[PDB]
RNA sequence: AGAAUAAGCACCGGCUAACUUCGUGCCAGCAGCCGCGGUAAUACGAAGGGUGCAAGCGUUAAUCGGAAUUACUGGGCGUAAAGCGCGCGUAGGUGGUUCAGCAAGUUGGAUGUGAAAUCCCCGGGCUCAACCUGGGAACUGCAUCCAAAACUACUGAGCUA
RNA sequence: GAACUGAAGAGUUUGAUCAUGGCUCAGAUUGAACGCUGGCGGCAGGCCUAACACAUGCAAGUCGAGCGGAUGAAGGGAGCUUGCUCCUGGAUUCAGCGGCGGACGGGUGAGUAAUGCCUAGGAAUCUGCCUGGUAGUGGGGGAUAACGUCCGGAAACGGGCGCUAAUACCGCAUACGUCCUGAGGGAGAAAGUGGGGGAUCUUCGGACCUCACGCUAUCAGAUGAGCCUAGGUCGGAUUAGCUAGUUGGUGGGGUAAAGGCCUACCAAGGCGACGAUCCGUAACUGGUCUGAGAGGAUGAUCAGUCACACUGGAACUGAGACACGGUCCAGACUCCUACGGGAGGCAGCAGUGGGGAAUAUUGGACAAUGGGCGAAAGCCUGAUCCAGCCAUGCCGCGUGUGUGA
């Protein structure tokens, strides 16, 4: 199916993640159709931990896209805020 | 609103088909002067009403044969 | 890296101010600082335009103790920055951490200021910074360690720099061994003898 | 092969081939009988062959041996030929 | 605890920043181009002394620049290379002047695209930088429509240089 | 609001001069190599040549909630005794059938000058797993693997006979959706497993109600793929003619789909100095390096598309392959053999020989992000995350400091 998961940008031992809506039969950071936001596992200073776009995510879920487990946790945590 | 293309009939010796020349003037990529290029297309003339020299307007459709995917919609000028 | 060697042979070659000693006695009565070094020293040696560019570029580099890869990076950044790159280069090169801890009066020489800054004895907001290239943003309170405030080398450097002039844009509290930078210096503030335009002429070729 | 799943897939494939071949032969047999019925210029036997051939054709189309558009095309063309023969 | 423990390479006749002596004597050797050397060589080989870069320094191979030296921007052809020996003419290029129409070129606007990254501008994080990253700008391109009619093209009717 | 703002010349033809004109130089860059020398850290990069041949080791499995079979513990009890066996039960493990995955991820650039790539479009198509609706999941049968037995073989194993299971296979039961048939009528499917339970027939064996997974027919949505048209895509004219399935039509065949895609007849058409055909060379693009710009060179890293998988062909399985560690045939080269016959494909990650001026370890773990499988624990992952060697590149810091005639 088409699924929403994490693409690993950043540098060695300094991760960064793009929340990508990709066809599941693609590479980790291969072609996609749309990007909804990002997650920063280092934060610190004025850097924001996570941000997403709500309306596009709702559209993608309304078109039946399976989010990964970590992506599901982070999106529900963001929806809490 | 069909995407037409206007042209001049060149040869029609094949049954239910017509050859149309379409002339365009393209700008040279560097020297800035326009040169007249031409394109030859084959169109489906169902009732072979197009003789040589006529000026017509065609339309894009699905392929009717190999290298024949246009159909004339109506003649707009005849020939002497 | 860094330069090691005689600190007045350079002055003799260049024949100008070229601050490289503590300045205890004078600038002159150490090395007869009017002749270029070596056997062939008395000759004035009239030199072409390329000589002019090379001589003043070496002058600025030696007074500020910067290597040439770093210096050319500085020049590229200055050219990137808008508004008359010639003085942008000086303004940006002035904001180095070691030259600030010198000009704030905490060190006898640029080399001794680098000595202090490298061995982790100076702060910016309490955070250990020991890179003698840090570009100090305006506002930061540069200070020495509360542990290091009792060292006598800082005391002697401060009393020696007590009579060297006033820059009239920083606000320095001397009791606590702290500095403060408000806004970047203007072109007129620095010594208006060496021109900046001849450098940018050198690097535009 | 090297991985045992490759061997299992292979043997299941020969089993599936030996199965599918018989049913493809059966459908081809029925349409061939129908076609030679029309080409022989007889109507009643053409009717009977068509009525006896459509059920197996459609059952096989649903079974997944052939694709449904193919079966529909066969039905339509053969019906057209017989209707043309009717006159 | 201990300054302890960690500087090399090229060059110095001009172009190009930096000179003296000793040894050979058109030999041995140098060299990117001009070129040095035959008994005081700042050019050879060494010494001292300098100049330039620096954990690197040179050398070779390759691309663009300088080269307006393939010249659209932006060159030339009497004597430096360069006008066919000379006509006629096919395709092609170019077209005196007036009135009117059309709207292909032309101009302005709207809409869709021009994947992401990279380039550019303003910020954020690692002691700074390299590096990572947010937002924006840009991607001169292409297609579809709406409006204008000065010039070119197309259509009709004229005029005489 | 900011997105740029940018352009240098010198030496050398002459006794000397001006012009023309070639050569050389000062800059920025390389996946670079060589010589002298050598302290450290961070981030990157690392067979450009022989798509030359390859030792060993690893790089795709998973499901007992699909199915028989065999492993059957702990035990509630008994016998004789202290150990075993057995009734009833029973937690684990898997050879085989079956369901998914293996067509993804990973590698290379040989071929390819256009069935490839880039830009803009359009009409005749298909699509598992995902989501949203709709209608159902009833009743039978014949086998077979494993399992015994016999023959044959060096092995892979092959063959004869007997029996068994299902979500394996095939009829039968009907058609809210569908297919064709002009209205008329006709045509076409399903598999059950796991958790509970009020009442009822009854061995709440089961029937019955619920939930979970799963299965069938269909509409739509995305996701992915197939097909068509116009424009652009290296050098050579010391390559000027090429084409007979070739160009168009009719009937039929074929594909999921338009089409000379295939076939039989009908006519002689079609392309080309706007460069057809032929020869050489070469994956294409975003982009990279230079330049004031216009341009010039180029396609290392990363991303999108294409092609290939020892060489040449062909099809089967499926939703999708002409299939990178699948099948069959032929070939070249290495190997085993009981001489009957068999085995192999590092352009997957380290490694070796060789070629070269020259490019590295036969290292760790699923800890994280993804992938496959299962409902859930969980397994597999040389993809990925980290280590090793290398001054290869960029950036940063050290080899100290003051005085000292
Ligand atoms: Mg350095
Ligand atoms: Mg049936
Ligand atoms: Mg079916
Ligand atoms: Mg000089
Ligand atoms: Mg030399
Ligand atoms: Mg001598
Ligand atoms: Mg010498
Ligand atoms: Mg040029
Ligand atoms: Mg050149
Ligand atoms: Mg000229
Ligand atoms: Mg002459
Ligand atoms: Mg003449
Ligand atoms: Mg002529
Ligand atoms: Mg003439
Ligand atoms: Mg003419
Ligand atoms: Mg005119
Ligand atoms: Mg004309
Ligand atoms: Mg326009
Ligand atoms: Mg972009
Ligand atoms: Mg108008
Ligand atoms: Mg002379
Ligand atoms: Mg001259
Ligand atoms: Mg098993
Ligand atoms: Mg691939
Ligand atoms: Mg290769
Ligand atoms: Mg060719
Ligand atoms: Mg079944
Ligand atoms: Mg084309
Ligand atoms: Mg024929
Ligand atoms: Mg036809
Ligand atoms: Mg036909
Ligand atoms: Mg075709
Ligand atoms: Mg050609
Ligand atoms: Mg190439
Ligand atoms: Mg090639
Ligand atoms: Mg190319
Ligand atoms: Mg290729
Ligand atoms: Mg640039
Ligand atoms: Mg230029
Ligand atoms: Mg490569
Ligand atoms: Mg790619
Ligand atoms: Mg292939
Ligand atoms: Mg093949
Ligand atoms: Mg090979
Ligand atoms: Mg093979
Ligand atoms: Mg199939
Ligand atoms: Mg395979
Ligand atoms: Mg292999
Ligand atoms: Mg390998
Ligand atoms: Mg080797
Ligand atoms: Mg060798
Ligand atoms: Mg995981
Ligand atoms: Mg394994
Ligand atoms: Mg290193
Ligand atoms: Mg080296």
């Amino acid at each position: 199916m088409v699924t929403i998961r994490l693409a690993r940008g950043g540098s060695k031992k300094r991760p960064f993640y793009h929340l990508t809506v990709t066809n599941s039969r693609n590479a980790r950071d291969g072609r996609f159709v749309e990007r909804i936001g990002f997650f920063n596992p280092v934060a610190t200073g004025g850097e924001v931990r996570l941000s997403v776009d709500q309306e596009r995510a709702t559209y993608w879920l309304g078109q039946g896209a399976q989010p990964s487990e970590r992506v599901a946790q982070l999106l529900k945590d963001a929806a809490k805020a | 609103t069909v995407r037409t293309l206007t042209g001049r009939v060149v040869s029609d010796k094949m049954d239910k088909t017509v050859t149309v020349l379409i002339e365009r003037r393209v700008k040279h990529p560097i020297y800035g002067k326009y040169v007249k290029r031409s394109t030859k297309l084959h169109a489906h003339d169902e009732s072979n009403q197009c003789r040589i020299g006529d000026l017509v307007t065609i339309r894009e459709t699905r392929p009717l044969a190999k290298t024949k995917a246009w159909t004339l919609v109506d003649i707009v000028e005849r020939a002497v | 890296a860094r330069y090691i060697g005689p600190k007045c042979k350079l002055s003799r070659r260049e024949g100008t101010d070229l601050f490289l000693k503590s300045g205890a006695r004078a600038l002159d009565s150490k090395c007869k600082a009017e002749n270029v070094p070596g056997q062939h020293g008395q000759r004035r040696g009239r030199l072409s335009d390329y000589g002019l560019q090379l001589r003043e570029k070496q002058k600025v580099r030696r007074i500020y103790g910067v290597l040439e890869r770093q210096f050319r990076g500085y020049y590229q950044e200055a050219s990137r920055r808008k508004g008359s790159t010639g003085e942008n280069l000086l303004q940006l090169l002035e904001c180095r951490l070691d030259n600030v801890v010198y000009r704030m009066g905490f060190g006898s020489t640029r080399s001794e200021s680098r000595q202090l800054v490298s061995h982790k004895a100076i702060t910016v907001n309490g955070q250990t910074v020991n890179i003698p290239s840090y570009q100090v943003k305006a506002g930061d309170v540069v200070a020495v360690r509360e542990k290091s405030k009792n060292q006598l080398r800082i005391a002697q450097a401060l009393e020696l720099c007590g009579q060297r002039g006033r820059v009239e844009w920083v606000e320095v509290d001397l009791d606590k061994k702290a500095g403060t930078f408000k806004s970047a210096p203007a072109r007129s503030d620095l010594s208006a003898d060496i021109n900046e335009n001849l450098i940018v002429e050198l690097y535009s070729k | 092969a090297n991985t045992p799943s490759a061997k299992k897939r292979a043997k299941q494939a020969e089993k599936r081939r030996s199965h599918n071949a018989s049913l493809r032969s059966m459908v081809r047999t029925y349409i061939k009988n129908v076609v030679k019925a029309i080409d022989a210029k007889d109507l009643e036997k053409a009717q009977a062959a068509f009525t006896a051939a459509v059920p197996v054709i459609d059952r096989m189309a649903d079974k997944g041996i052939i694709h449904k558009n193919k079966a529909a095309r066969h039905k339509s063309r053969l019906s057209g030929h017989i209707k043309a023969l009717s006159t």
